[PDB]
Order: structure tokens, then sequence, then C-alpha cells
């Protein structure tokens, strides 16, 4: 059967490059509009993370799938740093520092999906992309730390750090 | 007096022996052979349960995907099956063997080349495994109400097959053959635990994965909803398995989590293990039946017989019977729309039954058969071998000419 | 019962004479490319058969053609226990004929083994090494049988001791 | 699967009754009267006195290649094959070196015919003959045995 | 496994399952099992009259009339005793083990249940082994048809017991290898000096049996066993009988298993040649 | 004495352009790869992909620059270089079996294809439909045709077959040329007339080449018997039976001497004396290299004349099953072998 | 222009020397022909400078080829689920041969080759051995892997972060 795709795409949803500039519920600042609903492109990708890393074939139906694939690849970067953390406060400090890092973007080397992603043509669209992703890289990390850490010991769970070796298909943002 | 026939279902995991006429086999042993690590030294070997425990011997598994790979060992595996366990003088007893559908002809030829020349048997019949499993179900069924028409799903350790049967005749050109089975489920649990639960010795990872599979595992209605149930309410769904080390004799314990439903899921998401296969078994069955003649599509949906040890999973038919009825009630809906909506066609009565005998279903259909007189007609014979040669056993129903 | 050096010297020369091959498309079927020595539809493309022999039993038969050669061989079998071990040995050599690319899955009638060498083997494989395999076969086969006859006799003693010792 | 229609038409072979089959040519002049071949009394009278080297050339002078008859060929083979078997092993190089090219090729034809049906010691001799004729005539002598459409 | 086992697995396996269940207090489970052994033997384990507490090990030897003679009816009684009861229908002997009236130390009655075929053959040997010890000569030989196309002649003398097998080799590849195996039994007294003497007449029988309607053929084989009193005495007649009633099957076991040794060795030499050809592959 | 291994597999056929600047090999496949001579290197420039089967014969017309191919798919294609790419042009051979050889004519107005259909197809152009229609010559022939060569009159044709013969035919096409001048081979040369049929009937004729004078033709056989017929001497044949493996292709370097090559994996030379009326072995040409002892490590299937024509050749090319192409320099062999003489 | 690097590859192939002693042997030979034969000093000094101070375009080192062949089989033998948990074929002698060869390369060859082929594709080849170690139970092979890990830690410190963060 197929993997889990994004249901949130709507024709009224803006496009950046060939991705889906979708609303995000965050206190962080960026080009992403603020959402009112109780579900977002982030809460989905965290719902569907543990299941989508076992599949080996993903068919890109729309552009919101290109936004989900990015997060699902970045969550595997959070867990590499979080498994080394001994307290949630130490994780939130590590999740900040990682989002500030300038990962590759569509068009340049490092990005594993340069072919099936559309780079920004103009410089203004480039500046919007680098600030949309950084808004995802920050709210993703902030929301994992609520889940990874067992409140009984305030230390990472083996049920999340078992997916450290499970890349999305085999790709990584590095 | 007149002697019954020997029956042997050499499978990937377990091997089923005995004589005809009986209801359950006289032996059920793993398909292993223990050898040392010229002269009479090729006879220092053990098979079955006498092979696992042997410390100074190397355990070998000569069968993969139902087919044999090293006939140097299987010729030694069969000369203890006969002379040690069964204690049969093969020049007197006929024989019934089993093959999967996709067994090559050259393996059927080397089989008969072994039994007829080396062991000098007077007869031999190489039957299809899952077909015998359907005859067994008919005895559980009422007498006279026997349904000759039925679909069969036989999944063991090596490979999984879907075989339709209509009015007694096998529709061989519509068979499917899914390479996913209990060995792929086991190596997938053996993988998830190496990532999470270190503390399992490498010598006891396999023993630990079968134990989890046979006991704790099950089948889920939806995958991602189970991950939440294991996360949100972990005390209820996470079990614990205490083992015993074999060196220090100290216990080791682990937490049994996502591998309870992820192993069996590869029946429905087989790209978890094998990237060369994506289609679920719920869809393979629909193509098997929709490729069959239009008149025997309904009776085949109504008798889907699960056989094999890797269909013992809890709630396996409940999901297969549900993934089909979704697929079948839609197709009838679409046709009702294209026609004009003037006729509401009759619904199809899907039924997936899971019969009481599974560990020896195929053997049982071979014992009922061998106890007949009709068996002694279709059996290839020593005389027919000397004349025609080992190509007498070259053909199977899966192909023509 | 002549000698072994000249026998292999004759066979080696006849083989170099008969491995003068080239591709050749068929003239009875549209675009087939078969070895004409096997199908034998075109008599003109079939060279003569020539035989070599140390004696009545041992001999070689080179059936050549424009695009194929067939080298049947008869091995000496003094006693019955050698007829058996040679018959099995070829069966286990024919079963792996997809790995011996120059081999027939059955032998010519009257002979114990038969090779078949097409014009695609000489283009790919080294023509002079294929000959050295046929020759190496013909002088080692006698050694590899007596080594089995001696291995059967050694086994029969242990099977006797392991029974009589218990008395 | 299996078929249930008459498939017997695929058994009969029509290629037997074909008009494009190859036809090799024969000598018309020899069908009426065959070449007499080496007469036995000629060679034999030269064998009684031990003149092997001349009984040798007498057998290779006449050869019924153009003859369609097989007995005179067989009689001819038994004559020359009787001669080669009686030679002295040291005298063979003396005899082979005398022959012209076209006699060495005809010799090697008769040699590869002696290997077909051997006596007790007919082949240990012919392998020595084969060594000498090859030293003179080379592989090209054998090729004119393979390509030869007319047997000896 | 070089030597064949004399005690059947299915009986020792089946009874010990019942005997370990009942003595654990669990309830009895039914059973109906038909199976076989060598020499045309046919067993039958059953719950008689449906009584799941009783199990009845029967057996159907042909040639048992030859064994009721020589006093095997008494030999078997001296072993099992109470367990021996009236024969089941179509069968020659029938034991009966009561699951509620079991003794402790069950491994002895189990191990004796597997040896039922042995205890039947063990009469004709103990009778003739005693004749040598008593010095009785002039008694008649014992013709036993342990198979339809085979026969076992026994005979006793002052200093030796002579045991003959009129075996048969179906294929001609077996009679060729068989001469090799028997040609080394004859020389078996070179290593094991105390061992019995063995002989082998290919087609024709010996002189002791030419009058006795023996069979001749290009595939038959006559095999003799000369047993001296260091075998037939009371301390060794058990282990001697445990080997002699398995000889015909020991010989054929190793003819069929020698082929696998040959096959096992040609798959290797074939791979040695295949290294020489791959020299031609660039 | 060069050796450039284009590949490891055979080279069924080859052809050179006028300048000898480009070469068109078939690397044992359905494609024709055109390589250009850039200095001391070889660079591939084009690849012709139209055949449904293996190629067996190629010829390059020097003036028109029109390549013609024949393959096992019962097809031929006439290629014209339009701009930067080669475009084919269809051919109608009308043969039920596969083709084996092709040769352009001297005047480039026709070509002849030899096939396993027991025929030879004389092809010419038809602008009415852009086709190349063909006429057949299949009167005496009884089996496959292996080689061909054109007389300098642009009419007469020689053909070596597996019928053990080297016939000579008149490929006169009235629509494209006037009647020819007479020749010592005969005056009566209508379409499809057997002028000369050889006498030998042992061995398959692999190669055939006409002499520059047009009065001498030689042919090689699998019987290890080179031959040569002279029309001035009433079509008498002179053989020279060799003592080695056969030859597979020949060509006249002069009016008297030839060069052959084949399964012996090197070239040789053959000298003709019409005074005596025989051939003589001119010795091996390539020196034994300082198992095989030459450049070609397998057989040779095609020999061609680059420089000097058949009148007096200075360089000839060999193309073999060892994926190789060796250029030879004739005078360098004269110098490197003081015993060697080219008559 | 590139002699000093094309000679070291020739010498390590036909001698088996380490990287260090490959440069010593050339510096000694050259430095001695320069001194004994002053007529050749200009050529020799260029050759020495090529050593003190890259390879041709398509030319690839021998040690780099082997590490493509070794890391590829050991990862193929890791992904062979049947043979690991359900053994049929013999593997101890082949694996012991590839791990010995690996240990002589990491220990002797140029570290920058053995660094990049281990740092390639985010340490894909290192992390496999780390899993094959977890999967293997035979101490004859667990011991050679340890000697190989101990040689990979000496090359770079990014590999140490990869192993310690692993299982
Ligand atoms: N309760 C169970 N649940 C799931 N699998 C089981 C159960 N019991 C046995 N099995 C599996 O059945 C498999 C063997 O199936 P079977 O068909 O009997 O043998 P084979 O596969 O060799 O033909 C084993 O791999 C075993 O793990
Ligand atoms: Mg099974």
């Amino acid at each position: 059967m197929p993997a889990y795709h994004s249901s949130l795409m709507d024709p009224d949803t803006k496009l950046i490059g060939n991705m889906a500039l979708l609303p995000i519920r965050s206190q962080f600042k960026g080009p992403a509009p603020r959402e009112t609903k109780d579900t977002d492109i982030v809460d989905e990708a965290i719902y569907y993370f543990k299941a989508n890393v076992f599949f080996k074939n993903y068919e890109i139906k729309n552009e919101a799938d290109r936004t989900l694939i990015y997060i699902t690849l970045y969550i595997s970067e959070c867990l590499k740093k979080l498994q080394k953390c001994n307290s949630k406060s130490q994780g939130e400090k590590e999740m900040y520092t990682l989002g500030i890092t300038n990962f590759p973007i569509p068009g340049e080397p490092g990005f594993p999906l340069n072919a099936i992603y559309a780079k920004p043509a103009n410089k203004q669209e480039d500046e919007v992309m680098r600030a949309y992703l950084q808004q995802l890289r920050q709210e993703t990390g902030l929301r994992l730390c609520e889940k990874v850490f067992d409140p009984q010991n305030d230390k990472p769970s083996k049920w999340w750090t078992c997916f450290v070796k499970r890349q999305f298909m085999n790709k990584s943002l590095s | 007096g007149r002697l019954p026939a020997c029956v042997v279902d050499c499978g990937t995991g377990y091997t089923k022996l005995g004589y005809a006429g009986n209801t359950e086999p006289q032996f059920i042993i793993p398909s292993c052979i223990a050898i040392k690590e010229k002269g009479v030294d090729d006879l220092d070997f053990f098979i079955g349960d006498e092979a696992i425990e042997k410390p100074t011997y190397a355990t070998k598994w000569p069968i993969r995907h139902g087919i044999v790979e090293d006939w140097d060992l299987m010729e030694r595996f069969m000369e203890q099956v006969i002379f040690k366990y069964l204690r049969a003088e093969p020049e007197d007893h006929y024989f019934l063997l089993t093959e999967p559908p996709l067994n090559t002809p050259e393996n059927r030829e080397y089989t008969a080349e072994i039994m007829f020349e080396s062991f000098n048997v007077p007869g031999l019949y190489i039957a299809v495994q899952a077909v015998l499993a359907l005859a067994a179900s008919w005895t559980s069924r009422q007498v006279g109400e026997r349904t000759l028409t039925g679909t069969v799903i036989d999944s063991g350790d090596g490979v999984t097959h879907v075989i339709p049967v209509a009015e007694g005749y096998v529709i061989g050109s519509c068979i499917k053959h899914i390479p996913i089975a209990g060995r792929d489920i086991t190596y997938f649990i053996q993988q998830l635990l190496r990532d999470r639960e270190v503390g399992i010795p490498p010598e006891q990872s396999l023993e630990t994965a079968k134990a989890v599979k046979e006991r704790y595992s099950y089948v889920c209605p939806d995958l991602v909803k189970e991950f939440n149930k294991y996360d949100t309410d972990g005390s209820k769904w996470i079990k614990q398995y205490t083992g015993i080390n074999a060196i220090s004799k100290k216990e080791f314990s682990i937490d049994v989590g996502y591998e309870r439903f992820l192993g069996p899921e590869i029946f429905f998401h087989p790209e978890f293990a094998n990237p060369d296969f994506t289609q679920p078994i719920s869809e393979v069955v629909d193509e098997v039946i929709q490729n069959c003649p239009i008149d025997v599509r309904r009776p085949l949906y109504k008798n889907i017989v699960l056989s094999g040890g890797s269909t013992m999973f809890r709630d396996f038919g409940r999901r297969l019977q549900r993934d089909l009825k979704r697929t079948v009630d839609a197709r009838l809906k679409l046709s009702e729309e294209l026609s004009g909506g003037r006729l509401k066609p009759k619904p199809i009565d899907v039924q997936v039954i899971t019969h009481h005998m599974q560990r020896y279903a195929v053997w049982f259909g071979g014992s009922m058969l061998a106890s007949t007189p009709e068996f002694y007609q279709v059996c290839h014979t020593k005389k027919d071998y000397e004349e025609i040669g080992p190509s007498i056993c070259r053909h199977n129903p899966v192909f023509g000419v | 019962t002549a000698t072994l050096r000249p026998y292999l010297s004759a066979v080696r020369a006849t083989l170099q004479a008969a491995l003068c091959l080239e591709n050749f498309s068929s003239q009875v079927v549209e675009r087939h490319n078969k070895p004409e020595v096997e199908v034998r539809s075109s008599k003109e493309l079939l060279l003569q058969p020539v035989t070599i022999s140390r004696n009545e039993k041992e001999k070689v038969l080179i059936e050549g053609s424009i695009n194929s050669v067939r080298v049947s061989i008869a091995v000496k079998q003094a006693d019955e226990i050698e007829k058996i071990l040679c018959h099995k040995f070829m069966r286990f050599m024919m079963m792996r004929a997809e790995n011996f690319f120059i081999l027939r899955r059955k032998p010519v009638e009257g002979y114990d083994i038969s090779f078949l060498i097409t014009n695609f083997h000489t283009e790919q494989m080294y023509k002079h090494k294929l000959v050295d395999f046929v020759i190496h076969f013909m002088e080692e086969i006698d050694k590899e049988i007596s080594e089995m006859k001696l291995s059967v006799n050694a086994r029969a003693r242990i099977v006797a001791e392991e029974f009589l010792k218990n008395f | 699967a299996r078929n249930t229609l008459s498939s017997r038409f695929r058994r009969v072979d029509i290629d037997e009754f074909d008009e494009n089959k190859f036809v090799d040519e024969q000598e018309e002049a020899a069908a009426a009267a065959a070449e007499p071949g080496p007469d036995p009394s000629e060679v034999d009278g030269l064998l009684r006195q031990g003149d092997m080297l001349r009984a040798f050339h007498a057998a290779l002078r006449n050869s019924p290649v153009n003859t369609k008859n097989q007995a005179v060929k067989e009689r001819a083979q038994g004559v020359v094959l009787k001669v080669l078997t009686n030679f002295k092993s040291s005298e063979i190089e003396q005899a082979v070196q005398s022959l012209d090219r076209n006699g060495v090729d005809l010799l090697m034809k008769y040699i590869y015919k002696g290997f077909e049906k051997p006596t007790e010691n007919s082949s240990a001799v012919l392998l020595q003959w084969h060594e000498k004729a090859l030293a003179v005539g080379g592989l090209g002598s054998i090729i004119r045995v393979l390509t030869a459409r007319k047997t000896v | 496994m070089i030597l064949l086992e004399v005690n059947n697995r299915i009986i020792e396996e089946t009874l010990a399952l019942k005997f370990e269940n009942a003595a654990a207090g669990n309830k009895p489970e039914a059973v109906e099992v038909t199976f076989a052994d060598f020499d045309g033997v046919l067993y039958h384990i059953s719950n008689p009259n449906g009584d799941k507490t009783k199990v009845m090990v029967s057996i159907s030897l042909k040639f048992y009339k030859e064994l009721q003679a020589h006093g095997a009816d008494e030999l078997l009684k001296r072993v099992y005793g109470s367990f021996l009861v009236n024969p089941e229908s179509g069968y020659n002997v029938s034991l009966l083990y009561d699951l509620e009236n079991l003794p402790a130390s069950k491994d002895s009655i189990v191990h004796q249940a597997g040896m039922l075929k042995r205890n039947c053959f063990a009469s004709v040997f103990e009778k003739y082994f005693q004749f040598q010890e008593e010095g009785k000569e002039g008694e008649n030989r014992a013709v036993i048809h342990y198979r339809d196309d085979e026969t076992m002649y026994v005979e006793s003398k002052k200093d030796r017991v002579t045991v003959v097998f009129s075996t048969v080799f179906k294929d001609d590849d077996d009679v060729v290898i068989g001469k090799v195996f028997m040609q080394e039994f004859k020389e078996g007294r070179r290593a094991s000096h105390t061992a019995p003497q063995v002989l082998f007449s290919h087609r024709e029988p010996p002189l002791e049996l030419k009058d006795t309607d023996a069979a001749v053929g290009d595939n038959i084989g006559y095999i003799t066993f000369v047993l001296f009193p260091r075998h037939t005495n009371a301390s060794a007649r058990d282990n001697t009988i445990n080997l002699i009633h398995t000889f015909r099957d020991y010989l054929h076991y190793h003819i069929k298993c020698s082929k696998a040794y040959i096959h096992t060795r040609m798959r290797a030499k074939t791979s040695d040649f295949l290294k020489v050809l791959n020299r031609a592959r660039p | 004495m060069a050796y450039h291994s284009f590949l490891v597999e055979p080279i069924s056929c080859h052809a050179w352009n006028k300048d000898r600047t480009q070469i068109a090999i078939c690397p044992n496949n359905h494609e024709v790869h055109i390589y250009e001579k850039s200095g001391a290197k070889w660079t591939k420039v084009h690849e012709l992909k139209e055949h449904n089967g293996q190629v067996t014969g190629i010829d390059w017309a020097p003036e028109s620059n029109r390549i013609v191919t024949c393959g096992t798919d019962r097809n031929a294609y006439v290629w014209t270089l339009k701009g930067r790419t080669w475009k084919p042009t269809l051919v109608i051979l009308r043969i039920n079996r596969a083709a084996r050889c092709v040769r352009w004519a001297p005047n480039e107005n026709k070509f002849a294809v030899g096939s396993g259909s027991r025929v030879i197809s004389i092809c010419y152009f038809e602008q009415e439909n852009d086709w190349w229609v063909c006429k057949h010559i299949k009167k005496p022939i009884r089996s496959t045709v292996l080689s061909l060569d054109w007389h300098p009159n642009n009419v007469l044709l020689a053909a070596g077959s597996c019928d053990f013969k080297c016939r000579i035919f008149s490929a006169y096409i009235k629509e494209v040329e006037e009647r020819p001048a007479p020749t010592p081979w005969g005056s009566k040369m209508p379409f499809g007339e057997l002028m000369f049929e050889s006498s030998s009937s042992c061995g398959w004729v692999h190669g055939v080449c006409f002499s520059a004078s047009g009065s001498r033709v030689a042919w090689v056989s699998h019987d290890s018997t080179v031959c040569l017929a002279d029309a001035d001497k009433k079509m008498a044949v002179a053989t020279l039976a060799s003592e080695t493996l056969p030859l597979l292709a020949l060509t006249f370097i002069t009016d008297n001497s030839l060069v052959a090559a084949g399964h012996d994996c090197f070239p040789v030379l053959f000298t003709y004396d019409a005074a005596a009326g025989m051939l003589s072995f001119g010795g091996r040409l390539d020196v034994p290299k300082q198992g095989l002892d030459s450049l070609h490590k397998n057989s040779v299937s095609q020999i061609s004349v680059l420089s000097g024509g058949k009148a007096k050749c200075s360089q000839f090319c060999t193309t073999g099953m060892d994926g190789g192409m060796s250029i030879w320099d004739v005078k360098s062999l004269e110098s490197a072998l003081k015993d060697l003489k080219i008559k | 222009r590139t002699i000093g690097a094309e000679l070291m590859e020739l010498v390590r192939r036909n001698t088996g020397l380490s990287h260090e002693l490959c440069r010593v042997a050339i510096g000694i030979i050259v430095g001695h022909i320069q001194a004994s034969v002053p007529a050749s000093s200009p050529v020799m000094e260029q050759v020495l400078l090529s050593l003190v101070e890259a390879l041709p375009s398509g030319q690839v080192c021998h040690d780099q080829q082997r590490l493509e062949v070794i890391f590829a089989d050991l990862a193929r033998r890791k992904d062979d689920a049947q043979q690991r948990s359900w053994a049929l074929y013999e593997d101890e002698g082949v694996i012991r041969c590839y791990l010995e060869e690996l240990l002589h390369i990491l220990t002797d060859a140029d570290p920058e080759v053995c660094k990049k082929m281990c740092k390639r594709n985010e340490f894909e080849s290192v992390l496999a051995l780390v899993a094959y170690y977890q999967m293997e139970h035979r101490a004859s092979l667990r011991l050679l892997l340890l000697k190989c890990f101990g040689a990979m830690c000496s090359l770079d410190a990014a590999i140490i972060s990869t192993l310690v963060s692993s299982v």
C-alpha cells in the first residue's frame, strides 16, 4: 500500500519554489502564515514519522509532500543530537542551535533531492525559502522535545532513539 | 503385511514426516543439519532437534524459499529421515514428496534422480504443497457439503503462495508467489531489536525473535494509530520477555514494543523488508481471482483458506477479509454507475476461514491421498524411470506443454 | 594401448584445424543463428567427421562445421566399478554445463562425454585454452576415477570394522 | 494450462518434401566404370620382396576417390592400411619425406580412416605416421580431410 | 549414524509422551498410529475399545510361524510378561500398557517396547546358541523368510554357529559395490582378531545349502557368519543378536550412503576442472 | 604495424572514407560507430542506429560520401550526411534470409549485396519514390554468398559462395549505364550471365578480389587453397595449397602480388608468375613478435587497401575478431624483411 | 609532471611495500643515480620534486579499488539475511581474507585514500562493519574487525565520533 501523504494542501495554499508554503502554529518569526487549527504540516509529519521511515517508495502527488519530506528528513537530525541530551532544557537549547544552522536548500549541493525540487529563481524567493525552512526547523525541534523525553526520568526515550538509524528512505540533510 | 507409503513435506523451517493413513505426522523436526567443523566422516551428522544443541557441530539450513540449494546435504538429510526416524526400507514403501509451485524442473529432476537411483524407491509423487492443504479443510467441512472450489494461501518460512482451485482443477496460470514469509518477519524483528534492545546475545537473537513472533505479535487494523497507542498508553501495549543466556545462565530481559505489529505488517506492506515487492496480499488475491474465469470468481472469494504457520497471527483474516470487501464492493459500485444505476448487483460474500490444522495441513492432505488406491496409479514408477529417465518428473501444473 | 603423448598430440592438432570458425546466419529459417553440426539442415556446411583412437575403447570424434565443433570422447572402463564412477562423474559435470560453456547436457551415443564449441566461444574465450581443457581432461580423468575406487575401498573397511568391532 | 483442440497438424513435418535441399556433384565418368584402385598383386608382390617404399607409392598412386562405390574404397583402404601397419618405425620418415604434397594429404585421409575401426595394434602405428605427415604437411593437411567432400 | 538403531523411535517417543503426561496428572489423549520398520514389519498403536487409558502396541510380522517355532512365544513372555495379551486382529503380537497402573522407572518398559522386533528374532538365536553350549549336533537348520525374496538359514555345530543370509540386490550398481563391501568383511579379522569369520558366494549358494532349494541368480548374494562361543555365550549373545538381525539393513544402508559419498566427491572434482576452464575466460 | 583495440569483441566489417580520415566499424552489434583520426588518437563522432540485427557488411563510397550497410535483419540502408547527422535511405532487397556482404560500385551508381537467400541483389536508385530497388542474379547459385568485388568496368561482378565456387556475373543495369566494352572474360555480358565458374569443389570461398587490370581474379577457400584465374591464359587456374590454417580475405596490392590473412592471425604474401603459370608463397610478412606471436590475437576477417589502390599499394588495413584494427606500411615490411620481395 | 606519483603506485603493486617505504625506495634509487651519473641530474631532480611536492585522470589507485571491492562485499554479506541467521554456505575463510586485506591497507597505504573511502557517503562502510559486528558471533572474525577499527581511529577523529555514537 502507499505511505502517508499530506492532506492539508488546498489550491488557496501558496507555493514557494515547488513546495507548499503552509501555515504553521509557532511563536517563531518567518514567512509562514499563522494557523488556527489543531493540526499542521508539522504535527502530521511527527504523527507519520515512525511509519514513513520504514517505507521504501514515495510518490510525490503534490507540493505539500515536498514540505513533509523535508521535515521528516530534519526530524532524523534532531534525534541524533537529542539522544545525547540528559535533560529537556538541554534539548531545547540544542534544537535552537540547529535551526539557526544554514542547511542546504533546493538548488545547491548537500540537498539530496535537487532533481525533484525546484530552486528559487529570483533572490527574493531564495530569501523566503531560507526563512520558511528555518521556521520549520525551530518548531519541529521544539515539539519533539515534548515527546522524546520521558517525564519520569526527564531523559530520552528508547522508543524514539531507535529511529536514529532509520533515515526517511536513505536520504539526509547532510 | 502391505505397507503404507512414506510422506515427507520438506519445508524451509520444519519438516513433516510419517506414514500414510494417519491424521498427524509421526515427526515434526526443523529442516536443519549439524555437521562437523573423507572416509566415513560424512556420516557424523545430526538433523532436527538433535542438531541445535550440538556445541561442536555447525548447523546448516539447506532449504531457502522452498527450494533446495545444497543437494549434498539434503541427500544426507533424507537418509536419516528414512533409516533413523521413519525406519523404512525404501525399496518397499512408496513415497510422496512436496514442492512449491515455483520449484525449478532441474530440482524436480535431481529429486527423482536421488530417490530412484540412490534409495531405489519403487514409486514417487511430487505434489504441490498448498493444494493438499485444501483437501484437509474439506474434512472439517460437512460431508457432502464439500466445496471443491476454493482459494488457498499457504505462507510458511520461505515463501507465500496464492493458489486457486475450481471444481477440483487447479488454475495454474493464475498462481501468484510472494517471497515474504516467516523468515522475513523474523529477520525484521531481529533487526528492530538490535537497534533498540542491545543485551540480547547474538547467538540468541533468532531464538528471541521467534519467541516474540509466536507469542506477542499480532496484526493491526491501521499502522500509525498503533504507534500512538504504544506511546500515549505504554503500560498496556508493551510486554516484557525474560530470556536465559546459554553461557552464563543469567537472565536477560527486554521490552517488546513496535515489533508486535510491524513484523506481520509486511504481508500488507512488504516493502518494509523486500524493496522488490510492494503489492499487499489483499491485492494479490484480487488479481489472482479476477484473472480467473468469470464463473468461478464468486465461489473463490467465498472460500479463502489460510494455511501455513505464518497465518497463525491474530486478526490476519479479519484484515484480509476487510481489505477485499472494500475492494470488491467498490468495483461493483463503479459498474452500477457506468451502466446507468438500473440494477443493484448482488454483493459478493467474502469469507476467510482459518482451519484447525495448520502445522500439518499439507502433510494431512498427503496422508489422505497416499491411503487411496488412486495414488498408486499417478505415481511415477521405477520402471518408468529406467525407460524415460529423470525427465519423467519435469512438469508441474503451473505451466503447459 | 599405444601411448599418451602422441594421442593428445594428434587430438590437439585436429582441434586447431576444426576451431577455424566464424559466425553464420541460417539459410533455412529467417534470422536464426544455430550451430549447424547439431541441426544438420545444411549438408554443405558440415565438414567430415574424423576419429582418433589409442585402441578400440578410447577414441575422440571431432564433428566440425563452419560455426560449431562437437568433440565426443570415450574413456577406458576396465571393470564395472569404473563404468559406474565415470557415468556419475559426467552427470555431475553436465549438470553444471552452464558453467562449462563448451559442454553438452547429454553425450553423443556411443561416447561418455561430448563438448560443443561455437563461434562465440572463440571470440570471447581463448581458443588455445579451450583445447588445453579438453586435453587436461583426457589425461586427468583416469586419475580421478582410481582415486574414487580407492576411496570406496577405504570406506568399505571402516564400515566393516565399525560392525565387527562391536562383537 | 492445457489445450482441448486437435493439435495433430503440428506433428507432420513438411520440410522433408522440399526442393531447395543441397545436392553435391559426382564424377559422371566414374559411375559406369570405377577406378580399379591399387591392385593387390602389384603391392603384394612388392611386399613379398620387402620393397615397402615402392609398394607404398603404388598404393597412393591409385586411389578411388572419384568412385561412388564403397567396396572398392574399402578394399583400397584395407590395402594401404595393410601396408602402413607393416612398416618399420624408423623407415616411415624416409617414406613420408619422399611424397609430394598431394600424396601427404591423401595419406592423412587414409590415416584418419584407420582410426575408425582399429585392430589390436593398428593405431600405435598410425599415430607415428600422423606425427611425420604433420611435420611435413602441417595443419593444412588435416583441413583437406575435413573439407574433403569426396571420401577416399 | 554408522550403526543402525535396534529400538524404534516412534514407540519410545509416543509412549514416553503418554507416560509423562499421565504421571504428571494430566488427562489421557487418544492415539491411533500405524507405521512400519525394516524387514516388512507393520506396527499399530491404538486405544482398544476406545479406552483412552489403555494403549496397545501390536505388530504384524510375516514369517512369524517360523518364529513361533524355535520358541519365540516363550522368549517374548520372559521379557514383557504381564504386558503381553491376546493378539489384535490381523496382528501377531500385542502388548498393553495401562496408563493408570504404571510403575515408576518407566524408561525400562519403554526401551523394551521399542525392541519388540528384536525380542521376536531373539528366539531362534538363543535356541541354537544353546545347542553349541550343550554340544548338541545333528539338529535341523532354521529357515526364516525375513523377506519374500530373501531367507536366513541358521545352523549349529560343535565349535561354531553358522548364520547365512540369502540377500538380493535389485540394481546392478548395488551388486558391484556390494562385492566391495563383502570383500572387506572377509578380511575383517585383520584388524579385529576376535571377530567372526565371514564368507561371500556371489551367485550360487554354498555346499551346505545346495540341497535346500536355494536360489541362484546374477543378483543374489549368499553371506555367511561364523560365530564362535565367545559370541554365543550368555554375556555376549544379547549384543551379538542386536547386530546380526540388522546386517542385511546395515549393508544396504551403506551401499545407498556410499553413493552419496561418491556424489559428494564428484561435485568437488567437477569444481576443480571448472577452475581450469576459467583460465580461458578473460 | 599499428594496433588500436577499439573493443574486446569482434569487428564484423569496416570501411574507410576517401581521405582515410574516418573509419566505420561494427563492434559486433546492430550499430555502426564512426571514428575519426584526431592526431594519434581515435574519437567517435557518430553512431548509426537503424538495424534490427547484426551488421555483416559496410562500404563507403569515396566521392558521394554515402555509406551503405547490410545486416542480418534482411535490410540495407544508404546513409547520407545531411548537415551534422547521417540520415538513412531505404532499400528494397527482397530477400527471405539474411545478408552477408555488400560492396559499392566503382562509379558509385549501384551496389551489390550477397545473401543467404542464394541470390545476389544489384541495387540502384529510384528518385520516383526515394527507394533503392534491386534486381536479382540467382541462376546457378545454390547457397550463401560470402564475398564480392567489382570489376573496374562497373559491370562485372565476382562472388565467393559456400557452394565451393567463385562464379563471375554480369551486373549490367540498362537504366543507369550503357552497354559495356568487351573484356577477355567474354563479350556476351547481359544481366545475369555466368562468365567463369571455378572447377574446385572443396572448401568455402571466403574472399574474392579483382585485379586492377581486371584480367586476374583470385579467391581464398577454407581448403587452405588460394587460387587465381587469368583470362589472358584462357581462364586457367593456379592453386597454392597452404600448410597452415585457412585464410578469410585477400586483396591485390599489385597486378602480380596479393596479401591474405585469416585464422593464422597474421598477413602473408602470394606471388604470381604468368610465365610459369603458378603461384608461390612470398613468406610471412609481419616479423615474428619478440600462444600467439603477432598483433592480431584472434582471426582476421577483412582486409582493405588504404593507400595506392590495387595498382600498387603502400598501406593496407586488417580488421579481426580480436576487436583490433592494424594498419600496415608495405615498404616498411620490404625494409624490415630484406628477404621479402614484392613483385 | 606526475612521475613521482605514478611510480609509487607501480612499486606498491609489484612489491607490496607501505606508502612510506615506497617513497624511500624511489628517493634512494634516484638520489644514487643522480650522484653516480651527474649527466642525469636534471632529470632526477624533477623526479624528486614530484615526490616531495595527484594521479592521471582515469587512473585510480590499487588500494582504492580494493576498498571498493571489500566494503562492497562485506556490506553484501551484511544484507544477506538468509546466510547470517540461517547459514548454509561457508563464509569464515572468505571474510577472514577480506578483513586481513583490509587491515594491511589501512595500516600501510596512504591515509588520505583510507580516509575518504571510509568517510564516503556519511560513513556508510564503517557503520556496516559496526552492524556486522553486532550480527556476527564468531570470535575469529570479531577479532579482525577490532584490529580494523583500531586502524580507522588512527586516521581521523570524525570516525571516532561515528563509532562512539554507534552501537
Ligand atoms: N502462533 C504462531 N504465530 C505465528 N507464527 C507461528 C506460530 N506458530 C508457529 N509459527 C511459525 O510458523 C513457521 C513455520 O511454518 P510451516 O509452514 O509450519 O513450516 P514451513 O514454513 O517450513 O513450511 C515458523 O517460522 C514459526 O515461527
Ligand atoms: Mg510448508
